[PDB]
């Protein structure tokens, strides 16, 4: 294959969390959040998470709850079995911005924005390739290449050519810690937050890997010390032959 | 492989002058590099056993040349077990490396296969 | 063709003396520099060529597949890859 | 060391007791440690650092 | 304003020379090419994706750590 | 070589402190190391392992 | 007399693990039958408890999938564990027919057990196979719907046998719910056949690297075997804990993430990794069913072994063409491992040929020529 | 127009072909072309042409 068939391989960022001892950064995964809210929940879900999952994580008990109560959710139908709203609560998911998938794609020129609780998993990269493919969209693609209508040139996108259009640019949000919203914050804080999405474990992961590592590493250690223990006197024997 | 048929092969070899003359010194480096006279092994220490026909060749052998191969093999599992080689008496010289098994097994093989082919015999 | 403790199936053994020392009167780790060092070296010289020779030869081909793969892709490999096609 | 061994190693019901006691420490100090080690090389990076602004 | 604007410009400008003149060449002549009349009834059509990955590719390596160090 | 009443050499080997309850004392301090550190690793695993069987995050929400 | 002996089930365990008479010199590649034994221990508590929270509907088993990783307690873990075991059981499995294949176990007395063998491994790909479809994701679709075409292939039947194996006309939720239940049972039938080699084996006992009899000097299994199986067993799970904590998706697909779309097909299908040589001897034969037979050939010609060398010797201790021999048709299965998840374009297409050739050739030609010159080399290099 | 209809996952292409369009597809000669047939071949009926929509 061509290599524009394949997409431009992303650099390797160093995020916070790359590191075997490293979380996420925090403050940045709320930073991220916020992105999230703001500009990319217009078109794209994340149907995996639900308010419960940013408490102590982004955000405390109290403001996960009003971010869930300022919604409206399908309640149990009423006595007379008419439809009903309520208010979210935590247990609710964060609810996506269209009812189908052809609501959907009506709304983006034919493509579909994909849910994106696990893109971080789903494509190669990960936090880089999210990096890489909102903060690579040339000003002018490259000539000779021809796009298809409704399509924008992004060389980190395999063919060239995606759906989305470029949608960070400084000072689109205002973050709420006085960091300076420049496209490439936002996008290492989205690429952040998107991957915390997908693998909300990690952190958790990693503190008990380094727990199973050094007992592993003891016990290997010893392990090998009680085997030539036990082992030394096969390993010592020695033998006089007198032949018949 | 039987050992006849082995035996059979190396002696149209050693017949012919030209096959000898590029064969022999072929044979004599592929044991060598082969390395089992470092364990203090014979060639014939190596052979399978697990068979009928080997393991009546071994219960022919005479008593001392038994009791010798039991030794070798001991002898051999303890270097291989301790990572080691023999070295000085312990190492097969090449003098040393008799082939004291392959007339037992010769005679074990010419039997069976005589008494194959007799069952097969038919009156003209 | 194994029989059991007593039988295990052994030709008869006869004038071999085995001898060897309990394990808390030995010092498992004697002489573990040595062995990991020279032992090492000497075990590992000796079986290098059997590793180096396929490993070598066979990263070789598929370097030299890989490269011209790549190549054939590129612009430059236009003409050669509508002749491979 | 005739002392040591005697009281915990000769018998195996103590051998095995001391085993098991050594290994509830084991568990429950090396569970603090790694915990008061992970918060500091990852200082100012946990939900638990920031928390404070909310 | 954005880190990576600057510093995407001095990498091109220094360790990346080579490469931005390639595509700078490449589009000169892929430009002037579409301008020529017959173009539409083409077998081949050259474009600058090649080049430009070499000089992305390029820029990627000497900015990458830098711009995360300034964010 | 001939008489096996003349042991062979084992002293790149012998301990000169072989039957002292220190010897045996550092050897059983090895293994119950090893028993402890299994003990704990069980314990965390077993622990951890079959929790997935306790109420899940959504059910306890 | 001891009661581990007289009691007549405490002796069937004490024949295998604890009196068991083991040659005194195995080497470390003996210790991959006990780590095969772990995997297989691993993949049983780790599946049961994956099956307690997994959905096999196809609308819903996806999802159940994300719930573990999400809700249930430790479910990354038990999913994580899962889904790398499976790597490390066929790492391991690869290195237990290889220390086989070098030092000579296949042959006599050992046949039964060695052609046992050939079925566990079978039965090992079949059982991943049907596991990796369960996730539902696009790599589970695609690769169950390219696998199961290949039966497509049996002259006269083949598309009846696939309709009959998907329970409709397309991979989808019968197809689904009856891998789930047959990934379920398969692993209780790979364990027996597991112990039937065992059993085959204990009437020769283990081989040894020497490749001559140890009859003359045993060791009893415990406590020389189990002590020595305990290293080997820390440093698996050395490695499984650094995939497991440290690098969870590093033996992934990504596209496994995306859920399952029989409309969009995904960039490239291939099976998991190490089902990859597999691939490529298929891809190797143009025909769909000289394919299909060229890849069954492939593990089934592991049965000749014990034909096609005629050497009077075991093992490939002393031997050092056979030595040369094995590394290159090793790092040829490891070539064609790669060679099966590349594009289909030159030069990979001869050259996926050319190993194919090779590997067949291995065991038809090469190995019975060389095993026989080596007999020859033997005597006339020690007269 | 031409639609895509699911069946057994795989798309189908739905042409409602007008009278000119099935006149330029009975055009080209049959020799010069990869997979030789003619539209009578494809279509049971020159107005409907019904296709399985996955690329070959
Ligand atoms: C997977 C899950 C993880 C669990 C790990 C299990 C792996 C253990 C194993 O079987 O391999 C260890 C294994 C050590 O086993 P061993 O019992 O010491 O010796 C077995 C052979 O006889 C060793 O053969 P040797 O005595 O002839 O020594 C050769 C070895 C040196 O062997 C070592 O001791 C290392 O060195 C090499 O062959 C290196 C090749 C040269 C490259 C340049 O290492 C090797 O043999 C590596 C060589 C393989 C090629
Ligand atoms: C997996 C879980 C492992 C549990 C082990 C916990 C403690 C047991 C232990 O360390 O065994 C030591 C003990 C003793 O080891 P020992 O057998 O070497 O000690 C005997 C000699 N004295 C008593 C003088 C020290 O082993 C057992 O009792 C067997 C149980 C192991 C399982
Ligand atoms: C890669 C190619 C490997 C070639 C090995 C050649 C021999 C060598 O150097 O190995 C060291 C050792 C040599 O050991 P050895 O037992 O022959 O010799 C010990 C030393 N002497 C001769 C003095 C007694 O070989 C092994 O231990 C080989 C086991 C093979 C396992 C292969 C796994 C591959 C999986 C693919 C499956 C299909
Ligand atoms: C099934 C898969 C088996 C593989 C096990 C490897 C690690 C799994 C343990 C889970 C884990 O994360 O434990 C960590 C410690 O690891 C460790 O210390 C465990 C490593 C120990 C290796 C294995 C030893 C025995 C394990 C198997 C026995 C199971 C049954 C026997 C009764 C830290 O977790 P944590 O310390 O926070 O845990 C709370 C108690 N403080
Ligand atoms: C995993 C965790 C490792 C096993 C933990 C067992 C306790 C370890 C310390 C106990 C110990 O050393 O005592 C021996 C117990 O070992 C035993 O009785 C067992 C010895 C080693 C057990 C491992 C066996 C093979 C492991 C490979 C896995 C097999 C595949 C199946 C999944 C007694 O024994 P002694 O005779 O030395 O006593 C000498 C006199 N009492
Ligand atoms: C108003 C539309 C719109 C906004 C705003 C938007 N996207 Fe998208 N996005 C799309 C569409 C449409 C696609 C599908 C593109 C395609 O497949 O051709 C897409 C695709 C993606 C992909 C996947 C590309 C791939 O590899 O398949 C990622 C990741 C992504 N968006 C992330 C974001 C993030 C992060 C934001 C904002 C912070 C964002 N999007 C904002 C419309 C949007
Ligand atoms: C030899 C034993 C086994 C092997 C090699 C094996 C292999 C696999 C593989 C490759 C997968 C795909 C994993 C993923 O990528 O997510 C899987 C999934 C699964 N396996 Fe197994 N498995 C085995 C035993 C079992 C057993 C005994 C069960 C008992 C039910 C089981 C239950 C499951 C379940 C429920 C899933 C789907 C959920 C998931 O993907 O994790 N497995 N298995
Ligand atoms: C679930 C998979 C398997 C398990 C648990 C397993 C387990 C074992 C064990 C424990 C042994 C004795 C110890 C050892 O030599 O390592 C052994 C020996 C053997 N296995 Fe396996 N095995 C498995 C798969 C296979 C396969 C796929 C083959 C062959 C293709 C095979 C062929 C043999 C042979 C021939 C021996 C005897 C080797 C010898 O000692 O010389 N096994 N196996
Ligand atoms: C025969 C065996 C006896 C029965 C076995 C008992 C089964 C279940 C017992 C406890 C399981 C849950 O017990 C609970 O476990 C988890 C770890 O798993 C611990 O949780 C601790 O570590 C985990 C990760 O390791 C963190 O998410 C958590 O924040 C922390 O508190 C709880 O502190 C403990 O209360
Ligand atoms: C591997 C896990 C441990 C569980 C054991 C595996 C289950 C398989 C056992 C059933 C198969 C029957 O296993 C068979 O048992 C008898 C006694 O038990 C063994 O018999 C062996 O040991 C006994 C004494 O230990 C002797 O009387 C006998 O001469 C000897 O051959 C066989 O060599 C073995 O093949």
């Amino acid at each position: 294959m061509t290599a524009a068939e394949h997409g431009l391989h992303p650099a390797e960022y160093p995020w916070p969390q790359n590191g075997m001892l490293s979380t996420f950064d925090h403050a940045s995964l709320r930073r991220g959040y916020q992105v999230y809210k703001e500009v990319c929940a217009a078109c794209h879900s994340l149907d995996r998470i639900a308010w419960r999952n940013l408490v102590g994580v982004t955000h405390t008990t109290d403001e996960a709850k009003a971010f869930a109560e300022e919604l409206e959710y399908d309640d149990e139908p009423d006595d007379e079995g008419n439809p009903r709203k309520r208010p979210g609560k935590l247990a609710d998911y964060i609810p996506g911005p269209y009812p189908n998938e052809q609501a959907a794609r009506a709304a983006n020129q034919g493509a579909l924005p994909p849910d994106l609780s696990l893109i971080a998993k789903a494509r190669h990269g990960g936090a880089d390739y999210i990096f890489a493919l909102l903060t690579g969209y040339p000003d002018e693609p490259p000539a000779g290449v021809v796009l298809a209508p409704g399509m924008n040139y992004n060389p980190y996108f395999p063919g060239g050519g995606i759906g989305m259009a470029r949608t960070l640019f400084d000072g689109v949000v205002e973050y709420e810690d006085g960091t300076p919203a420049t496209t490439s914050q936002m996008a290492k804080d989205v690429a952040a937050f998107l991957t915390w999405a997908a693998e909300p474990e990690h952190d958790e992961r990693k503190k008990l890997g380094l727990k199973a590592i050094i007992v592993i590493s003891a016990m290997l250690g010893l392990s090998v010390y009680i085997k030539k223990f036990k082992w030394s006197p096969i390993k010592n024997r020695k033998f006089i032959y007198n032949p018949p | 492989a039987s050992i006849t048929s082995v035996v059979k092969t190396s002696e149209l070899i050693l017949k012919s002058p030209l096959l000898s003359k590029i064969v022999v010194p072929l044979a004599k480096t592929y044991v060598k590099f082969s390395g089992y006279r470092q364990l203090g092994f014979k060639m014939n220490d190596l052979i399978i056993e697990e068979t009928p026909n080997m393991q009546l060749a071994l219960r022919r052998l005479p008593p001392t040349e038994s009791y010798d191969r039991v030794y070798r093999l001991i002898r051999a599992t303890q270097f291989s077990l301790s990572h080691k080689l023999a070295t000085g008496n312990d190492i097969t010289k090449p003098e040393e490396d008799d082939h004291y098994l392959i007339p037992y097994i010769l005679d074990v093989e010419a039997e069976a296969f005589e008494k194959d082919a007799l069952d097969n015999l038919e009156v003209v | 063709y194994m029989g059991w403790w007593g039988h295990m199936g052994s030709p008869p053994q006869k004038g071999i003396a085995g001898y060897t020392i309990s394990p808390f009167a030995a010092r498992p780790f004697a002489g573990v520099v040595h062995a990991a060092i020279f032992n090492t070296f000497r075990r590992t010289k000796n079986q290098a060529l059997f590793v180096i020779l396929p490993v070598s030869f066979f990263y070789y081909v598929w370097t030299q597949a890989s490269e011209k793969n790549e190549w054939l892709y590129t612009k430059a490999g236009r003409h050669e890859l509508a002749k491979a096609l | 060391a005739t002392t040591f061994y005697n009281v915990f190693v000769k018998r195996n019901s103590a051998f095995v007791a001391t085993i098991l006691a050594s290994a509830f420490v084991f568990d429950m100090t090396f569970e603090t440690a790694i915990d008061n080690f992970w918060d500091r090389i990852n200082a100012g990076k946990q939900w638990k650092d920031i928390r404070h602004k909310y | 304003p954005d880190p990576a604007i600057a510093l995407h410009e001095a990498a091109a400008e220094g360790p990346c020379h080579d490469f931005k003149h390639h595509f700078d060449e490449c589009v000169e002549r892929v430009t002037k090419a579409q301008e020529a009349e017959d173009y539409d009834h083409a077998e081949y059509k050259e474009d600058c994706v090649e080049e430009f990955f070499h000089l992305q590719h390029c820029i990627n390596d000497n900015t990458a750590d830098k711009l995360f160090r300034v964010l | 070589g001939k008489s096996t009443y003349k042991i062979p050499d084992f002293t790149p080997y012998l301990k000169k402190d072989r039957n002292t309850d220190a010897n045996r004392l550092f050897s059983y301090f090895m293994i119950g190391s090893f028993g402890m550190l299994s003990a704990a690793g069980a314990k965390a695993t077993v622990q951890d392992f079959l929790s997935n069987m306790s109420a899940s995050a959504d059910v306890l929400a | 007399m001891a009661l581990r002996k007289k009691n007549s089930l405490l002796n069937m365990a004490n024949s295998y693990v604890l009196d068991s008479p083991q040659p005194s010199n195995l080497n470390y590649f003996w210790n991959f039958g006990s780590l095969l034994a772990l995997c297989l221990v691993i993949q049983l508590a780790t599946g049961i408890t994956l099956a307690m929270h997994y959905t096999s509907h196809a609308s819903l088993a996806f999802d159940s999938v994300e719930h573990i990783m999400r809700d249930v307690n430790f479910g990354w873990f038990i999913r994580y564990a899962h889904a790398n075991t499976a790597s490390f059981f066929f790492i391991c499995i690869y290195a237990h027919m290889g220390r086989n294949i070098y030092y000579g176990s296949y042959k006599t007395p050992r046949v039964l057990p060695w052609s046992i063998g050939v079925i566990i491994f079978l039965l090992l790909i079949i059982t991943a196979f049907m596991g990796y479809v369960l996730v539902f994701g696009q790599m589970s679709l695609w690769g169950a719907t390219v696998i199961c075409n290949l039966v497509s292939a049996i002259p006269w039947l083949g598309e009846d046998i696939v309709h009959f194996l998907w329970g409709g006309f397309s991979v989808g939720n019968p197809t689904l719910q009856r891998f789930f239940a047959l990934h379920y049972l398969m692993p209780f039938v790979l364990a027996v056949f597991a112990l039937l080699h065992l059993i085959a084996l204990h009437t020769a006992g283990s081989s040894n690297p020497l490749g001559i009899t140890s009859n003359v000097d045993k060791l009893s299994m415990h406590p020389y075997y189990s002590f020595k199986d305990l290293i080997t067993v820390f440093a698996f799970l050395l490695m499984f804990t650094l995939f497991v904590f440290f690098s969870p998706d590093k033996l992934g697909h990504p596209d496994n993430y995306i859920p399952a779309n029989p409309m969009v097909t995904p960039a490239s299908i291939v099976p998991e990794w190490y089902l990859l040589p597999f691939y490529a001897i298929l891809r190797a034969i143009p025909d769909k069913l000289g394919g299909v037979i060229a890849m069954v050939a492939a593990i089934l010609i592991l049965l000749i072994l014990p034909i096609v060398d005629r050497s009077i010797i075991r093992g490939n201790a002393f031997k050092p063409i056979s030595k040369l021999l094995f590394g290159f048709f090793i790092c040829n299965f490891l070539l064609l491992g790669v060679l099966g998840q590349v594009h289909i374009e030159p030069p990979f297409i001869v050259l996926g040929q050319i190993c194919t050739i090779f590997y067949f050739s291995y065991f038809l030609i090469l190995l019975p020529m060389v095993s026989t010159i080596e007999n020859i080399f033997f005597y006339i290099g020690s007269l | 127009k031409n639609v895509i209809i699911k069946w057994r996952g795989k798309p189908i292409f739905i042409r409602h072909r007008t009278s000119e369009e099935i006149e330029e597809a009975n055009e080209v000669n049959v020799a010069t072309l990869r997979d030789p047939q003619t539209d009578d071949e494809r279509v049971q009926k020159p107005e409907w042409l019904v296709m399985i929509g996955v690329c070959t």
